[PDB]
């Protein structure tokens, strides 16, 4: 009960965290209020709104009012990558323009 | 002939090829790579110091050569710094991209649940 | 061209990490340790 | 004498080299070793009395030993060791940058995720009203 049952819950809860937390990727020291601004008129804006809640959860430890399971988020992620196409391959032209 | 090392990207006085990949290295770098990593730097297969096959093969002024070392060393360090700077930018872009993805999953999850209400109104 | 999408993605990533811009670029722990291990050898 | 025998671990007064050897031996050691063993103490090559040559010092012209610690060879050596380290560091940085840059290029779904949301919300805005 104290070990592997909690350890399952530890990794289970860690699987609910954003992939930034799970990979230990960089996250900002403060949630920039200038970057989070949006027109509240496009699909990109409402994604940016929810993104602000994820950043608060990871930077401020201010969790969202609801958190979806890994199964719901994975089923949602599946719906993204089945739609997306023609994603750019890495090439020397990309290396040129990123340097620019 | 000019031979270019796959680790450094520079000419070598002692070109060596690895049988685990067929890429050409400076003997001294690859031995130090093996002695630290134990692997081929390009193919990531197991590699050892006996597996290297050797390839076949005026001055100007001492202050001039020392000034070439100075300018060249600043170029190598500029490369090392900009790699660290570009690496963190790559990590910052990546974490933002994952944040856009995870926020998009929250939106798609949210909307797909709200779309069930129209079947039970 | 890819440059436009690269620009917009980089600009947003920079803007989100704006409070970190004054910090120097880090040295990864793997890279720092492999320098030290070679020096010790 | 400042050479230390590789077998006995004590300082020589009669250093000897042979063509199949590499570690130093004493003359008064190797001749009895030839008699009992006949065999090189380190390489196990066959030993014979014509192979042994004895070292000497202090001949005319012999350069004075540099004791000051700094030298041109040792500085060029350590500058070379710096360069090897910095290139292997830069290589692992370049490798990590390539991996991170690669996957973020593949992860560029943002425009296509947005179109799916637009498609989803425009369905919702009709589903919200046909009831």
């Amino acid at each position: 009960n104290k070990a592997k049952r909690n350890a399952e819950n530890r990794v289970r809860n860690m699987k609910m965290r954003s992939q930034v937390i799970q990979r230990s990727l960089p996250k900002p020291t403060k949630v920039n209020e200038q970057a989070t601004r949006a027109t509240n008129s496009s699909a990109d804006d409402m994604v940016k709104a929810e993104m602000s809640k994820l950043l608060a959860w990871d930077v401020d430890n201010k969790p969202p009012s609801v958190i979806y399971s890994r199964e719901e988020l994975d089923a949602a992620a599946d719906l993204i990558k089945q739609e997306a196409e023609s994603g750019p391959e890495l090439n020397s032209l990309m290396w040129k323009v990123v340097e620019q | 002939m000019s031979f270019v090392c796959g680790i450094s990207g520079e000419l070598t006085e002692d070109p060596v090829v690895s049988q685990v990949s067929g890429h050409i290295f400076d003997r001294r770098l690859i031995v130090k790579f093996i002695a630290e990593n134990g692997t081929d730097p390009i193919s990531h297969g197991e590699l050892s110091e006996d597996q290297l096959v050797s390839l076949k093969s005026s001055g100007t002024s001492i202050p001039s050569l020392l000034k070439m070392l100075q300018d060249e060393w600043d170029t190598v360090m500029l490369n090392s710094f900009s790699l660290r700077q570009q690496l963190q930018i790559a990590r910052q872009e990546l974490s933002h991209s994952l944040y856009q993805h995870d926020a998009a999953c929250r939106v798609i999850s949210r909307l797909s649940k709200e779309l069930t209400a129209a079947r039970e109104a | 061209a890819l440059l436009n999408q690269v620009f917009k993605s980089l600009k947003r990533a920079q803007d989100l990490f704006y409070h970190d811009y004054a910090q120097p670029p880090p040295m990864p722990e793997e890279n720092d340790s492999l320098i030290r291990s070679m020096k010790r050898k």
